[PDB]
DNA sequence: TGGCCTGTCTTA
């Protein structure tokens, strides 16, 4: 694992803490631009090209049939196999929560345009959230996705203007969703007691492993790991969930896939004020320490990072400036 | 007692989200925006009051002028009847700020323009400011320390200020003057806004956009080439629905297409603004174009449509010289309202004139000014 | 390889 640093053009000002990289065919595109979208590019979707070193965010177009969905901070996304990305949630510009279901997919790719169509959700809706996963599962031939977790705004009876930007922990209730149509359906868990938000989320098969995360209402970051078990018989699913020990705590943490079938996290944050510098390895579940990599000074006096998976093994992260650049930016590889 | 937060009061009904508790101060302008090191990172510091409070303790305040008043209409001290408060609201980002890196702030704020009362069936003004733009009367109501372009943080900061001011809109405000109860209702008034926060505060495009009025749907070719027939179109609710519309695509049509259906409302709305025009920005304009009519009457451009950079700056340099020679007006290379204020005249037309060969538009240049 | 449409920086 190497650290690189990463020079940056004209519009840096863009990335901003809660961005999302998404990768398709390789190319590797860049979602949630700080501020609306402006005349230069009003998608708000950019081409991430990270060439000898530097990075060009080239701006990217929508198909006719698209929606032009608002820049989003910390929303769930999963990859779905056209191969396309599920959006939900996260913050807008404004600081509403998005509650609804965006999905991108590749329409139309001249020497790349994006069809971004808007899935309506009816049944159980999760309340508008940030901060929460969404993966798909598949059993028996079919495919479902889940969602769990979060935080949002107090509920519109108790919120009050002088906390009217106070959050909590969503109930920790499964969710299942059907993309083709549209619907929710809630899975109360006797297991998940607490509300978690900015976990690690691992898809494999008709499972789902929850790692890490962090706990609004104790405001511990619970060093447990759970194992989620989706069945989808021609009736209604059943969805099974069990507490597994050697879980790790970590929150904000990022997730990059190395090879087939091995995962490994980069670090995110362990305590209030310390950072989570390790790295681990996930292997499907076994999850083992790995060397620290060559971190600088300035990562490891820094008191907040951010970042990203791009998708080829490879992570984009970034660090706040001096007091007297806005940020730096790094790509730590693996495999 | 001259801070908010000291005198009680009632609203009818209870103002909806907003706190009962009449003992609040100054409160954190973050309004429990979370911080921890997961979440967005907050680089700002900011308090503020609750906007009603404050509306109490200006009205408190002026206590003394509103009796006064209603005693110069002839009117009866004890009177209680319903009181309409007219209210200016106003916002500004202030620069730098920084004691020495720059530090920039924002301040929200309003103003009490007008105070009515209602007297069978006319409406007797009992107060109006008489200073409305100084900074004497111009009330905080919450400062910060962050850009006004910071959009991500401006509206997490104002945007409990406007649930609470949506909440007044459909209230009334008990409150006691002079061992009376009174009671009051408000009109709140976004005039104090200059253009580029109107455009950001309502979904619109930067100021370089075609769309260059905040007031109705044209274009800057359409407003060049129609002159004057034009009138007031855009709305908040209008602005917010055509932000829905830019987001949904409805008909799928092209960015280009999407953008001309909705007039340049790309970005959601979230403060209802009243943009108006400030009287210097009338004279400023007008006097631009009465320059550059004055130094092309001298060149005398008509005749020369395919005249070189270099003649029309001698041309330029001409009408300079002229005007300092007749008018003493120092050329500027920056149009400000003095200025303005000394080229606007007739005699300077005049002065003009003296320059200008065919008569016939003598006629024509003194009629337009 | 441009006009040149857009956003940043400069000077009165
Ligand atoms: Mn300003
Ligand atoms: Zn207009």
């Amino acid at each position: 694992m190497s650290l690189q640093m990463v020079t940056v053009g004209h519009n840096i000002a863009l990335i901003q803490p809660g961005f999302s990289l998404m990768n398709f065919d390789g190319q590797v595109f860049f979602f949630g631009q700080k501020g609306w979208p402006k005349r230069s590019c009003p998608t708000g979707v950019f081409h991430f090209d990270i060439k000898q070193n530097h990075l060009k965010l080239k701006p990217a177009i929508f198909s006719k049939d698209s929606c032009y969905l608002p820049p989003l901070r910390y929303p769930a996304t999963c990859s779905y196999k056209k191969h396309q990305y599920i959006i939900h949630g996260g913050k807008t510009p404004n600081n509403e929560l998005s509650d609804k279901i965006y999905i991108m997919s590749v329409a139309c790719k001249n020497n790349v345009t994006f069809r971004c169509t808007e899935k309506d959700l009816v049944g159980d809706v999760p309340e508008p959230r940030y901060g929460h996963s969404i993966d798909v599962v598949y059993s028996r031939g079919k495919s479902m996705g889940v969602l769990f977790g979060g935080r949002s705004y107090m509920p519109s009876t108790q919120r009050t203007t002088e906390k009217w930007n106070s959050v909590a922990d969503c109930l920790p209730h499964v969710f299942l969703i059907d993309f083709e149509f549209g619907c929710a359906t809630s899975y109360i868990l006797p297991e998940l007691q607490d509300g978690l938000s900015f976990h690690v989320s691992i898809a494999r098969n008709d499972t789902v492993y929850i790692l890490g995360g962090h706990s609004l209402a104790s405001n511990i970051r619970p060093a447990n790991l759970y194992r989620i078990r989706v069945d989808l018989p021609l009736g209604t699913p059943a969805v099974n969930c069990t507490v597994l020990p050697g879980g790790i705590s970590v929150s904000s943490a990022i997730l990059t896939q190395t090879n087939n079938d091995e995962f490994v996290i980069v670090g995110g944050y362990q305590l209030e004020n310390q950072k989570r510098m390790v790295c681990s390895l996930v292997s499907l579940i076994e999850i083992s320490e790995m060397e620290t990599p060559d971190w600088t000074s300035d990562i490891k006096h820094s008191k907040i990072w951010f970042g990203s998976n791009m998708g080829n093994g490879t992570i984009f992260l970034g660090i706040p400036g001096d007091n007297k650049e806005a940020f730096y930016f790094y790509t730590l590889r693996c495999s | 007692v001259l801070l908010p937060g000291y005198h009680p009061f009632e609203w009818q009904p209870p103002l909806k989200n907003v706190s009962s508790r009449t003992d609040v101060g100054i409160i954190d302008g973050l309004s429990g925006l979370a911080s921890s090191v997961d979440e967005y990172p907050v680089d700002t510091i900011a308090k503020r009051f609750r906007y009603d409070s404050a509306l109490v303790s200006a009205l408190m305040d002026m206590e003394e002028d509103i009796l006064e008043g209603m005693r110069s209409q002839d009117l009866d001290d004890y009177l209680n009847g319903p009181f309409t408060v007219v209210v200016k609201e106003s916002c500004d980002g202030m620069g730098d700020v920084s004691e020495k890196v720059p530090e920039k702030a924002v301040r929200f704020s309003f103003t009490v323009m007008r105070i009515t009362i209602e007297h069978g069936s006319q409406n007797v003004k009992v107060f109006e400011e008489p200073k409305p733009n100084s900074e004497l009367c111009c009330k905080p109501l919450c400062l910060m320390l962050a850009d006004e372009s910071d959009h991500e943080t401006l509206t997490a900061i104002l945007s409990p200020l406007i649930a609470e001011r949506e909440a007044m809109k459909s209230s009334e405000l008990t409150l006691e003057m002079g061992g009376i109860p009174r009671t009051f209702k408000f009109i709140f008034r976004g005039t104090g806004y200059d253009e580029k926060l109107v455009r950001e505060v309502e979904g619109l495009e930067a100021s370089g956009s075609v769309y260059i009025c905040t007031l109705c749907d044209t274009t800057r070719l359409e407003a060049s080439q129609n002159l004057v027939f034009h009138s007031i179109t855009r709305s908040h609710a209008e602005n917010l629905q055509r932000y829905e519309v830019w987001r949904s695509n409805p008909y799928h049509e092209s960015v280009e297409e999407l953008r001309d259906r909705v007039k340049g409302v790309s970005a959601k709305p979230f403060i209802e603004t009243v943009p108006s025009i400030d009287a210097l920005h009338c004279d400023i304009g007008n006097a631009a174009e009465f320059y550059k009519i004055f130094q092309l009457e001298i060149g005398e451009v008509y005749k020369h449509p395919n005249a070189s950079k270099e003649e029309r700056k001698r041309w330029q340099a001409t009408l300079d010289k002229h005007l300092r020679k007749r008018m003493n007006l120092k050329p500027i290379m920056r149009m400000n309202g003095n200025f303005a204020r000394k080229l606007m005249t007739q005699e300077t037309v005049d002065a003009v004139c003296e320059l200008i060969p065919s008569e016939e538009r003598h006629e024509a240049l003194r009629e337009l000014m």
